[PDB]
């Protein structure tokens, strides 16, 4: 999904707000931080109401705006609350009841996602791939700047999981494919414009192709 | 108008959600208390100073951590959610490291602990994918030009840790003295470990 949560690349954007070793303070700020987390986890492994892939998914669904004005740990809120509704568990009306107020949840999903890929390659390290030149609009695990980019594996995974694709869609043919450290130029990525040397990208298998 | 949509406090959005589901018995007694302890108390960068300081002083478990990162981690007792697959990635006179995470947050919670703020920053997701020199050198780390600087994007679940150099001036340290000077941000990869004057 080509969504506004996408950022590496993004060119406007100030200092970083921290210099290194600076106290971070505690690690939670205020005392409902540790819920979404906790929740998700609910969600996921007491509930079995969907996969961590969702919870990525439903926060990338945020209307734009509103992703870009929410706090980390709202955002999880947002869209742990947004899943329960989905599945059925919580109702809008319960949570805002509940909340005394309006509580706006992430947007609809606009793709049923899509199946592990049928036909893939399995590579070695320090063959060249390509990212596939492809466009998906639900979830998909492949930040923009590497789309159509070219460079070497470095690692195969040894593990294999899920494919996001379909996972994140709580879809029932995500299989399973390992993933690959692919290391690339930063040249490669960002032309002239990069002061770096090399980005190494964890995609999937059913994500790359043979290089040209 | 591109205004904010109205929104009750978010506290009290939080421990509604919490509510909902509480009242509804899906919540396991004492579950988000639990989580909450683990969090604040088990996930630690001084675990992964810990291996660090390990990793400095035992050519053998060095060896290990950076071919196989979750059995070593595991020997430790370290793995756990957020950290099941590691990779420990090796800086040299030559290369210098650096974890992010562009799309959302992911860290290798258990020996890192949960991300700080800053990392989790539209600034740093933004940034340090295409200029991690400038956004190092910002944050008060220098790399020097006949440095390869290398960023890695956790996008899938792998899941990393730097292993920094070790410092001119420790030699003969104890493992508990190497532990002391590897911070949460030399293993995020935005710091070098420092020795004291
Ligand atoms: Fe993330
Ligand atoms: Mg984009
Ligand atoms: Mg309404």
């Amino acid at each position: 999904m080509d969504g506004v949560h996408d950022l590496a690349g993004v060119q406007g954007f100030g200092k970083v707000p921290h210099t290194v070793n600076a106290d971070i303070g505690p690690t939670f700020h205020a005392e409902w931080e540790h819920l979404p987390y906790s929740l998700m986890f609910a969600g996921v492994a007491e509930l079995g109401a969907f996969s961590v892939d969702e919870v990525r998914y439903v926060v990338e669904r945020m209307e734009p705006r509103h992703y870009m004005m929410t706090p980390y740990y709202e955002r999880y809120v947002i869209g742990v609350a947004t899943l329960m509704v989905e599945k059925g568990i919580l109702t809008q009306d319960e949570l805002e009841s509940l909340a005394g107020g309006p509580f706006p949840l992430s947007r609809p999903s606009e793709s049923e996602g899509r199946p592990a890929p049928v036909e893939t390659t399995t590579f070695e390290v320090g063959q060249r791939v390509r990212v596939r030149d492809e466009y998906v609009p639900g979830h998909i695990r492949m930040p923009a700047y590497c789309r159509g980019r070219v460079g070497t594996i470095s690692h195969r995974t040894t593990e294999k999981w899920p494919f996001p694709d379909a996972i994140g869609h709580g879809r029932n043919d995500a299989g399973e494919e390992p993933t690959y450290h692919v290391k690339f130029a930063a040249e490669e990525l960002f032309g002239s414009d990069t002061d770096g040397g090399s980005v190494v990208v964890d995609l999937f298998e059913g994500y790359l192709e043979p290089a040209a | 108008e591109n205004a904010a949509p109205a929104q009750a406090p978010v506290s009290d959005r939080a421990w509604a959600l919490f509510r909902a589901l509480d009242g509804k018995g899906l919540v396991p007694d004492g579950y988000v208390e639990g989580w909450k302890k683990t969090f604040e108390e088990d996930f630690s960068p001084r675990r992964g100073a810990e291996l660090v300081a390990r990793a400095w002083t035992d050519p053998e478990f060095r060896q290990l951590l950076l071919t196989d990162g979750t059995a070593a981690v595991a020997q430790y007792g370290y793995l756990g959610p957020q950290g099941e697959y590691i990779v420990a990635v090796e800086d040299t006179p030559t290369l210098k490291n650096v974890i992010v995470c562009s799309l959302c947050s992911c860290t290798a919670w258990p020996i890192l602990g949960l991300p700080p703020t800053w990392y989790k920053s539209f600034e740093y997701r933004a940034r340090v994918v295409r200029e991690p020199r400038k956004v190092l050198s910002e944050m008060g780390t220098e790399i020097a030009s006949d440095i390869e600087i290398r960023v890695y994007d956790t996008t899938a679940e792998t899941r990393y840790m730097v292993l920094p150099q070790r410092p001119a001036g420790t030699e003969g340290w104890s493992q508990e003295q190497l532990q002391e000077i590897v911070t949460k941000d030399c293993l995020i990869g935005v710091a070098i470990p420092q020795v004291p004057t």
